[PDB]
């Protein structure tokens, strides 16, 4: 199986830098050319750097000449971005992409994407509350209050439970944390006899918190 | 061992000093021989990797030349001609 | 210095529907366009590469069109699943550039949305906030109004809404919003009222409680 | 303004940087595109100023240069393909 | 009147130095290149230097190749060759001419020629002697002995006597100095009334006899 | 590294005659080759460029032909005033390079000198030295034997030859020959005496002088 399998992104301070890596399994680097695609929050796709068939000459966008730098060891098989003195609108989910000839000037396979997060504020982990059902179907759920900077992670039942599951998207509390919910419907006769616990994650803070959810005292 | 992108970069789309005959550039002096027959001319070449794109000039500027005009049989004399040149070349389509 | 402006920027389609996504360059650029799918958060998907042609994987219901500065995304039968947002681009005169994308929304009956509120927990009114969450589960279309009351109060510039994105097999969305406010002000306040209009309610819906 | 003896001597029968279709130096190998398409070999060119005088080589040597050999809709490889290029050339009466 | 009048030779010790001149009258020199070619005493013509069509560059002869060099003012409209450290073969009569394209390949126009003498003797004016008639048609003449280098002129009665009159090829003596015969033939009757004189010059000495021949005591 | 060769080295041939003489390259040059005409110690003229134009001025006798390794000079019928060395010159591939060259006499009818003596001047006999001439006048063939004798014997070593360029109008040569000896030895001899030998004597003659 082809594929790119992107790495190190995440935050950091306005004015550092990163390394994007972008390492192909599955086939041989040195013959393609890898591209680096941005997208910042709710906007579209902007191009970012590749060496470009016109002249075959390393590109990189307007907004980011001089500060990027595409490079490569093809014996790790691997690609880089460089990314230098980082603007907070540089904040995107940053894509590598390999670029082809033999499907005329297409992009074939992608890697998964990097959160790159441009703050000078700090790791905060989420706390947790639980949304206790009340009164055919009920729902709960858990507030995932709290947290910076994305992502956040959440199932139920340690993956058992996906039926009925909504995990919202973040929002952007006016204090620079984020906040999301996720919710579940369920019979409203398993209440009390049966178990419904959240399984949060927020890889960036090493946090982990398990809050079991059932209806309130009364 | 010359690199791919050596290669690509080198073979694209650029002026090139090219060898042109100046009856071609002067087909209406048939009368005449000119020595040298031929000049050197940065012109467009090379190519555009892609098609029915084709490699031509966007940016030209004139070069004076001395070059020898015979008449064959009667006489020669060195006077000036002057040829187009090609500045920058772009990939358009056709 | 070239652009892609794509038609429509956004679009609903009934599940059947002939949809057709153009995409005009200022340059000429031959075949050398692409379309990619991309699924919120996701990363893009080859569609069509070389204006026409359908790269292998993808359903027969893509095809692309076109050479010069006019280019057509088509889908001959669109499914629920299809809902993305889809890019053309072009990579063969620099720079580069992607369309702003056309957002492929799925049209669907009405549906009106269930609606649930949850007071904040009793852990959180010891921080010293207190969040109030309001659910509107499954409903389409997307348009509804969430307002908040308190005591019977219509309140503005304390709470937040997420949305969910479209479901997959019945098309539907979510909702969540959140009033946020101190423990303090939570405690001198009695009723708490969450308030949603929809086209699928022939009224509007009010669900709360009482601290 | 060139002077007539520098346009003469740099016109004349020599090596010079040519661009050269790789199809045209490789004509049994159509079911592939090159990347590039062309090139860039020393070869005779110029004048001989003279007539049925032609200017060819007297020296040659090969080159080994990466090409990208693609198989259209089917894949990549960059491959070593090699061409001839010119050291000496000469002005030499014709047939 | 095109013409190309050349000047600058005469006698040089070896490793001495001379320069040629190759004035042009009645044209234009830059239009043309002008060669130089040689003929050492009694050998054929040698191609000495000159530009050449094959390249366009100044091309000479082995034997001359790193002590002779062309140039050429065109204020002045006169070709130049530079000689140094020159040897005895060396020895000849230069001429320049012009290289043309219109008759491709020719050389229409020629210089008279100038003696370049390679030696370290010096300058020695002739002896003139008359050569007496003795006892139809009578013979007499003058010998012109002892002279270095060449060349010497000799007329009769100042040019008027021009029938009959032969002038022989100097010959090198063992000596090293050459020495030559003018004769004329005349009637018999005239001699003892009519008045025979030989003018010898030797321009490379500057000097210039005249002698009255007539018949010796008898 | 190129060679050009002439045939034949040298000729007679009479007024009147064709004259062709040829020129060998040892590799191609073409239409050339020009051909010139030396008279002696004066400069070459040119007669042909381009192997076989007539250069302007030049009598219509003369002609050119050839391309590649052979060219050909001809002189359609020869004239006295065309004895001289003739030369093809090849001056298109370096090195520029001429003929050996070709010497044409006019061959005409059988002459017997005309023989002179000359006694040294008492001028001369002053510096220690005394030159005794001999004149042969108008002669054809060339070749022409000179004897000295002093009291009839033989002299070796010491005469000294030259001979006439032949003669324009009348084809014919003529020779002086120098006998070279001390006053002293001049001085204890009394016989000097030149002795010709030619195709014109039937027997040779004998010219003398007594001090």
């Amino acid at each position: 199986e082809v594929q790119l399998v992107e790495s190190g992104g995440g935050l950091v301070q306005p004015g550092g830098s990163l390394r994007l890596s972008c390492a192909a399994s599955g086939f041989t680097i040195s013959d393609y050319w890898i591209h680096w695609v941005r997208q910042a929050p709710g906007k579209g796709l902007e191009w970012v750097a590749g060496i470009t068939p016109a002249g075959g000459y390393t590109y990189y966008a307007d907004s980011v000449k001089g500060r990027f730098t595409i490079s490569a060891d093809t014996s790790k098989n691997t690609a880089y971005l460089q990314m230098n003195s980082l603007r907070a609108e540089d904040t995107a989910v940053y894509y590598c992409a390999r670029f082809v000839f033999f499907l005329p000037y297409a992009m074939d396979y992608w890697g998964q994407g990097t959160l790159v997060t441009v703050s000078s504020a700090s790791t905060k982990g989420p706390s947790v509350f639980p949304l206790a059902p009340s009164s055919g179907t009920a729902a709960l759920g858990c507030l995932v209050k709290d947290y910076f900077p994305e992502p956040v992670t959440v199932s139920w039942n340690s993956g058992a439970l996906t039926s009925g599951v909504h995990t919202f998207p973040a929002v952007l509390q006016s204090s620079g944390l984020y906040s999301l919910s996720s919710v579940v419907t369920v019979p409203s006769s398993s209440l009390g006899t049966q178990t419904y616990i959240c399984n949060v994650n927020h890889k960036p803070s090493n946090t982990k918190v398990d809050k079991k959810v059932e209806p309130k005292s009364c | 061992v010359v690199k791919f992108m050596d290669v690509y970069q080198r073979s694209y789309c650029h002026p090139i000093e090219t060898l042109v005959d100046i009856f071609q550039e002067y087909p209406d002096e048939i009368e005449y021989i000119f020595k040298p027959s031929c000049v050197p001319l940065m012109r467009c070449g090379g190519c555009c990797n892609d098609e029915g794109l084709e490699c031509v000039p966007t940016e030209e500027s004139n070069i004076t030349m001395q070059i020898m005009r015979i008449k064959p049989h009667q006489g020669q004399h060195i006077g000036e001609m002057s040829f187009l040149q090609h500045n920058k070349c772009e990939c358009r389509p056709k | 210095d070239i652009q892609m402006t794509q038609s429509p920027s956004s679009l609903s389609a009934s599940v059947g529907d002939r949809v057709t996504i153009t995409c005009r360059a200022s340059q000429d650029v031959s075949t050398a366009v692409a379309w990619y799918q991309q699924k919120p958060g996701k990363a893009p998907k080859l569609l069509i590469y070389s204006a026409s042609f359908l790269y292998s994987g993808v359903p027969s219901r893509f095809s692309g069109s076109g050479s010069g500065t006019d280019f057509t995304l088509t889908i001959s039968s669109l499914q629920p699943e299809d809902f993305a947002t889809y890019y053309c681009q072009q990579s063969y005169t620099t720079p580069p550039t992607f369309g702003q994308g056309t957002k492929v929304e799925i049209k669907r009956t009405v549906a009106a949305p269930s609606v649930f509120i949850f007071p904040p927990s009793d852990e959180q009114l010891k921080s010293g906030t207190a969040s109030v969450v309001c659910l509107l589960n499954n409903f389409y279309p997307r348009e509804a109004k969430v307002q908040w009351k308190v005591d019977n109060a219509l309140q503005s510039g304390n709470s937040q809404e997420s949305v969910t994105e479209q479901d997959s097999k019945d098309s539907t969305y979510s909702l969540s919003s959140t009033l946020t406010l101190s423990k303090a002000d939570y405690e001198k306040h009695k009723v708490y009222a969450c308030e949603v209009t929809h086209q699928g309610l022939s009224s509007p819906v009010t669900k709360s409680f009482n601290r």
